[PDB]
C-alpha cells in the first residue's frame, strides 16, 4: 500500500557512463528499501539490499544510497550488459511493493542493419498462405523502416514487425518484417521486395527474389 | 432540470466595461445563492463572486475587489455581473453557477449561508479582453512529401475560436486539429493534419474546410503533395 | 547456493484456477529461517508481490489477491505451489518464485526474497493451444545469415537453439501478434559463407504447451 | 555510534565505551553493529541504557584454552579487520576441527545489577559453519537463576551486509547480585570479556554518575 | 487569500487501477470542500462536496476524504472517458478559491512519427515563414523538440502545443512552429526538427534544404 515512485521510466546512456535513478516511496521508509535488475528472458536478480549492500556477483560500479523517502541507484560506468528493467522494492511494510521500473538503454554508434529477404517456403503454400520475411540485424538505433513492395507497388496493413530487445554485448536491435498473402494473390505477382530506411544506410537498401526461380 | 445559461461576453477593449447574463431556469426558486466563476483557457478555475437573497453579497474575490459588481434581478429570474474597468488578465471563460449549502447552515431560507459549494454548472461565456481587431485567418498547405501526414496551417486570426474539417467533414479518422497558439503580434495560430494512405495521393482530394464565425470568413484549401 | 526452477500450465481458461510449483534444488524446504515467495508482473505493467510462505506455516498474501490465493509447501518433493482462484485476464503475467532469508534487524517478516526464478508465463485465454509450424530461412562479403521461422502458436513462448551448441551469434526475436490471434517469431544466427557448403545448422523448435519439438536444417534454396 | 554497541563495541563506539552522562543523544544513521545481526529485545534494551547514567566496564575474567579467539572480520576494520571491542570470537583453532564442549560460569559479585551480553553465530554457508566450529549437533545454552535458554545456529545466506551473509545475534540479561550466570556451548558462541555495569547503580564510589534522559535528536550541541 | 496546491500537475494510471489525487490546502479547512470532473470541452461537474460527501448520482467509485490541511480524491475503478481534469476549492473566508488542477491519463510506449513542412509559397509572399514539425500519435505525453536552421539552435522563435490524449488510441500529438521573416528564411538552406522522446533510442531529425524537393 505504499506508492513506490522510480524517475525517470526510462533512460539512454552511452558507455562509460554514469546513471542515476531515483526511487521516492510515498511514506519515510528508513532502509528498508531493495533494487533489483531484470535483464530480458532472466530471472530478476537483488542487486542492492537495504539501500546500500551490493549482492554476490554485482560489479562495484553499482551503488545505492539514500535513506528516508529518497534513494538513489548508480550505475557508475555503464556496461553493454547493463541493458535491463531496474525496480526499487520496500520491505518496510506488507505487501513489499514495487517501482514501476527503469528501462535503460544502451547509446552506441551507428550500425547499419544486415538484410535478407526469405521466400514463403513451399510446404506453407499448400496451406494457403505465403510469408515472406525480412530480416535486419544488428542496427542501432531503433529506427527502420521496412517497406514492402510487390511488383513495385507499396504493400499496407498485409505485414507484421516484430523486434529483439537491444543486445547485451553489441547493444544493437534486429527486426523481422513478416508479408503475408494468400497463396491466390501470392503467385499472381511476381517481384518481392523489401525496402529498407535507416539513419545507417546513406540511401535506402532492397532485397528482393523473384518467385519461382 | 436546473440549467442555467450565459448570455452576453465577446471582445472589449482593456477599460471598458460588459455585464454577463445567467438566466435561472428550472428547478431553482432563486431563494439560494448564486455564484460567477471564470477560467480562461490554460489556466485552473477561480472563484469570482456570490450573490444572496437581495442585497447579502457584496461577495466578490480579491482580483476584482473594486472592479466587478453582481446584480440579481428575481422578477425576471436572471443573474448579472457588471465587469467594469477590464484588464487583460480578466480574459476567461465566465462560468455561472449553482450554490448549495448543508441543510444545517442557511438558517433563513433567503440570507447567505457562508458555506456554499456549486453543483450545477452552466455553459459559459467566454469573454475576451484585448486591443486585437478581429482578423480572419490565412490558411496554409502542410503537404504530404504506406502513411502519409498532411494538413493545413491555420494562422494570423483573431479572436478563439477556429474550426477545421476535412473534406467536408467526409474525413474523420486519423484527423488531429492541434490547439492554437497565441503569438507575440496578439494572433492566433494553429495547425490541423491527417494521416492517410500515401497510396491515395493521386487519387484522393483533401480539401480543409476552415470557418473563423467572428470575421464571418470561410476557406476552402486544398491540399496537395508537391 | 540455491536453484529455482518454475512450472505450470501456460495457458488457464478463464473463471478457473491456477496453478504453479516451484522446484527448489541446493536447499531444503524445511528449514527454519527461508520464506518462499511469489511475485508477478502482467505484460507491460509493474511487479507485484503475491505472497510469502515459512515451512512452520506462516504465511501472508498481498490483500489485493489474498481472498484467491494460497501456497503451500511440499517437503517429499522440495517443492513450493501457488494457487490461484477464479482467474481473469488480469491474472495473465510472468509469475516468479524467489527465496528469502528471515532477517528481522534489516527487512520486515519475510518481505526481502533475494534469490529468484526466471519466471513463468501465464495467459488466461479461451483459446485452445497451438503448436508452431517452423520454416528454414536459407542463405543468400565475407558472412551469410541464416534462421528459421516459427508460425502461428499459441500462447507464449517457444524457445530456439541452433544445433545448444551453436550459440554466438544467435537472436530469437520477441514473438508478434498476428491479425489471427496467433504468435509467430524468427530466430536468426551469423555464421561464415565459407561455411554453407559443408557445416550442419539445425534449428530446434519446442514449444511445450502443445508439446511440440520441430527440427528443421537449413540450406541454399 | 548506535547506542546498543556501546555495550559490545564496534569500532565507532570506541570513544564510549565507558561514558558518563546526564543527558544522551541518539542520532539517525548510527549503527548498533558492525558485523550484519540484531539484540534480542532491542527496544527494551536501549531503554536501560538511556536511563542509565553512562556504564562502568570491568572484566568477565573469563580465559580460554585451545581455541582461537582472536576472531576478526572485514566487518569489523580498525586499521587491520577487526571484532567487538567487547566480546571475544571463538574458532576451532585448525580448520574444520570439532569444537570442545565447554562450560562457564560467571559470578555478580557487585551490588549493581550486571548486564551481560553474548552472541549466537549464524555462519555464511553450512561449509562455514564447519569449518569454524566443526561438525555435528551444535547447542548454546545459557543459564541464571531467574534465565535459562538454548540456542542452536540456523546457518544459511542471507543477504548481503556490511559484505557478510552471516550473522550474529545478540542476547543480553540482567544479573543480580551474587547470581552465576552458566555459559555452556560446543560452539558458534561469541563470548562476552566485560560485564556492563549502570552508573545509576553506583554506591556514590565516585562512578556513580546518576539518571540520564536519552533523546533523539538531529540537531547540533549548544 | 488562502491558496490551494493539487499535486501533481499530472498523473498517469492504467485503466482499472486506483489513481490517488492530493489536495493541500494552506490554512485549516474542513467543513467545506468540493470535488469537480472538468471533461475538456465540457463545464466542471461535481462530484464530493464537504469532504467524503460524494455528488448526487455519481458512481462509487469516485472517494473522497481529508481534514483541515492534507486532502485526498481516489478513484477506484478507472475508465477510459475519467480524462478529465479535477479541481478542489474550500471554504470560507468570504472568498472561497479553487485548486490548480490535476489532470488525468489512462498504453503501450510509442515512438513519435515525425514529419517537417517548409512554409507555402503563399505565405512567404506574405513577408513570413512558418516552419511547421509535427511529432504524431506518441505515448508518454513528454517529448522535446529542437530546431536548427544551418546547424544553429534556434531560441525565441517557436511555438509548440500538444492535443488532449486521444480517445481512439491513447496517444498525443505535438506541433511546433518556427517563424522566420521571408529574408531571413531566404538566407539559410537547412531546416531541422530533432525530437527526443522515450520511445525513440536516439533523437530523430528530420529536415528540409530550402529550394529542393
Amino acid at each position: 500500500d505504499i506508492v513506490m515512485t522510480q524517475s525517470p521510466s526510462s533512460l539512454s546512456a552511452s558507455i562509460g557512463d554514469r546513471v542515476t535513478i531515483t526511487c521516492r516511496p510515498s511514506q519515510n521508509i528508513r532502509s528498508f528499501l531493495n533494487w533489483f535488475q531484470h535483464k530480458p528472458g532472466k530471472a530478476p536478480k537483488l542487486l542492492i539490499y537495504a539501500a546500500s549492500n551490493l549482492q554476490s556477483g554485482v560489479p562495484s560500479r553499482f551503488s545505492g544510497s539514500g535513506s528516508g523517502t529518497e534513494f538513489t541507484l548508480t550505475i557508475r560506468s555503464l556496461q553493454p550488459e547493463d541493458f535491463a528493467t531496474y525496480y526499487c522494492q520496500q520491505s518496510y511494510n506488507t505487501p513489499p511493493t514495487f517501482g514501476q521500473g527503469t528501462k535503460v538503454e544502451i547509446k552506441r554508434t551507428v550500425a547499419a542493419p544486415s538484410v535478407f529477404i526469405f521466400p514463403p517456403s513451399d510446404e506453407q503454400l499448400k496451406s494457403g498462405t505465403a510469408s515472406v520475411v525480412c530480416l535486419l540485424n544488428n542496427f542501432y538505433p531503433r529506427e527502420a523502416k521496412v517497406q514492402w513492395k510487390v511488383d513495385n507497388a507499396l504493400q499496407s496493413g498485409n505485414s507484421q514487425e516484430s523486434v529483439t530487445e537491444q543486445d547485451s554485448k553489441d547493444s544493437t536491435y534486429s527486426l523481422s518484417s513478416t508479408l503475408t498473402l494468400s497463396k491466390a494473390d501470392y503467385e499472381k505477382h511476381k517481384v518481392y521486395a523489401c525496402e529498407v530506411t535507416h539513419q545507417g544506410l546513406s540511401s535506402p537498401v532492397t532485397k528482393s527474389f523473384n518467385r519461382g526461380e | 432540470e436546473v440549467q442555467l445559461l450565459e448570455s452576453g461576453g465577446g471582445l472589449v477593449q482593456p477599460g471598458e466595461s460588459l455585464r454577463v447574463s445567467c438566466a435561472a431556469s428550472g428547478f431553482t426558486f432563486r431563494d439560494s445563492a448564486l455564484s460567477w466563476v471564470r477560467q480562461a483557457p490554460g489556466k485552473g478555475l477561480e472563484w469570482v463572486s456570490a450573490i444572496s437573497g437581495n442585497g447579502g453579497a457584496t461577495y466578490y474575490a480579491d482580483t476584482v475587489k473594486g472592479r466587478f459588481t453582481i446584480s440579481r434581478d428575481n422578477s425576471q429570474t436572471t443573474l448579472y455581473l457588471q465587469m467594469n474597468s477590464l484588464r487583460a488578465d480578466d480574459t476567461a471563460t465566465y462560468y455561472c453557477a449553482k450554490d448549495e449549502s448543508p441543510p444545517i447552515y442557511n438558517l433563513m431560507p433567503g440570507y447567505y449561508s457562508t458555506y456554499y459549494y456549486m453543483d450545477v454548472w452552466g455553459k459559459g461565456t467566454t469573454v475576451t479582453v484585448s486591443s486585437a481587431s478581429t482578423k480572419g485567418p490565412s490558411v496554409f498547405p502542410l503537404a504530404p512529401s504506406g502513411t502519409a501526414a498532411l494538413g493545413c496551417l491555420v494562422k494570423d486570426y483573431f479572436p478563439e475560436p477556429v474550426t477545421v474539417s476535412w473534406n467536408s467533414g467526409a474525413l474523420t479518422s486519423g484527423v488531429h486539429t492541434f490547439p492554437a497558439v497565441l503569438q507575440s503580434s496578439g494572433l492566433y495560430s494553429l495547425s490541423s493534419v491527417v494521416t492517410v494512405p500515401s497510396s491515395s495521393l493521386g487519387t484522393q482530394t483533401y480539401i480543409c474546410n476552415v470557418n473563423h464565425k467572428p470575421s464571418n470568413t470561410k476557406v476552402d484549401k486544398r491540399v496537395e503533395p508537391k | 547456493q540455491v536453484q529455482l526452477e518454475e512450472s505450470g500450465p501456460g495457458l488457464v481458461k478463464p473463471s478457473e484456477t491456477l496453478s504453479l510449483t516451484c522446484s527448489v534444488s541446493g536447499v531444503s524446504v524445511t528449514s527454519d529461517i527461508y520464506y518462499w515467495t511469489w511475485i508477478r508482473q502482467p505484460p507491460g505493467k509493474g511487479l507485484e508481490w503475491i505472497g510469502y510462505i515459512f515451512y512452520n506455516g506462516d504465511t501472508n498474501y498481498n490483500p489485493s489477491l489474498k481472498s484467491r490465493v494460497t501456497m503451500s509447501i511440499d517437503t517429499s518433493k522440495n517443492e513450493f505451489s501457488l494457487r490461484l482462484t477464479s482467474v481473469t485476464a488480469a491474472d495473465t503475467a510472468v509469475y516468479f518464485c524467489a527465496r528469502g532469508t528471515e532477517d528481522l534487524g534489516y527487512c520486515s517478516s519475510g518481505s526481502c526474497p533475494n534469490h529468484w526464478g526466471q519466471g513463468t508465463l501465464v495467459t488466461v485465454s479461451s483459446a485452445s493451444t497451438k503448436g508452431p509450424s517452423v520454416f528454414p530461412l536459407a542463405p543468400s562479403g565475407g558472412t551469410a545469415a541464416l534462421g528459421c521461422l516459427v508460425k502461428d502458436y499459441f500462447p507464449e513462448p517457444v524457445t530456439v537453439s541452433w544445433n545448444g551448441a551453436l550459440t554466438s551469434g544467435v537472436h530469437t526475436f520477441p514473438a508478434v501478434l498476428q491479425s489471427s490471434g496467433l504468435y509467430s517469431l524468427s530466430s536468426v544466427v551469423t555464421v561464415p559463407s565459407s561455411s554453407l557448403g559443408t557445416q550442419t545448422y539445425i534449428c530446434n523448435v519446442n514449444h511445450k504447451p502443445s508439446n511440440t519439438k520441430v527440427d528443421k536444417r537449413v540450406e541454399p534454396k | 555510534c548506535g547506542i546498543l554497541g556501546t555495550i559490545i563495541g564496534p569500532p565507532q563506539c570506541d570513544l564510549h565505551l565507558e561514558f558518563k552522562a546526564d543527558l544522551i543523544i541518539e542520532r539517525r544513521n548510527s549503527s548498533d553493529i558492525c558485523y550484519p545481526g540484531r539484540f534480542t529485545n532491542e527496544e527494551a534494551l536501549r531503554q536501560i541504557i538511556r536511563e542509565s547514567g553512562g556504564i562502568d566496564k570491568e572484566s568477565m575474567g573469563f580465559r580460554y584454552s585451545g581455541i582461537r579467539t582472536d576472531g576478526a572480520t572485514s566487518a569489523c576494520k580498525r586499521t587491520v579487520s577487526s571484532f567487538y571491542s567487547e566480546m571475544k570470537w571463538l574458532s576451532s583453532s585448525m580448520n574444520n576441527q570439532v569444537f570442545p564442549q565447554l562450560n562457564q560460569t560467571y559470578r555478580n559479585t557487585r551490588k549493581e545489577p550486571a548486564l551481560i551480553v553474548w552472541g549466537v553465530h549464524h555462519s555464511s554457508s553450512l561449509d562455514e559453519q564447519n569449518k569454524l566450529y566443526g561438525t555435528g549437533n551444535k547447542l548454546i545454552t545459557v543459564g541464571s537463576s531467574k534465565y535459562q535458554q538454548s540456542f542452536s545456529p540456523s546457518p544459511g545466506a542471507r543477504p548481503k551486509v556490511n559484505g557478510q551473509a552471516g550473522r550474529i545475534d545478540f542476547h543480553w540479561m540482567l544479573l543480580d547480585p551474587g547470581d552465576t550466570v552458566t555459559f555452556t556451548f560446543n560452539g558458534a558462541f561469541i563470548a562476552p570479556d566485560r560485564a556492563t555495569f549502570l552508573r545509576s547503580n553506583a554506591p556514590s564510589g565516585i562512578e556513580y554518575n546518576g539518571k540520564s534522559l536519552g533523546i533523539q535528536s538531529d540537531a547540533q550541541i549548544d
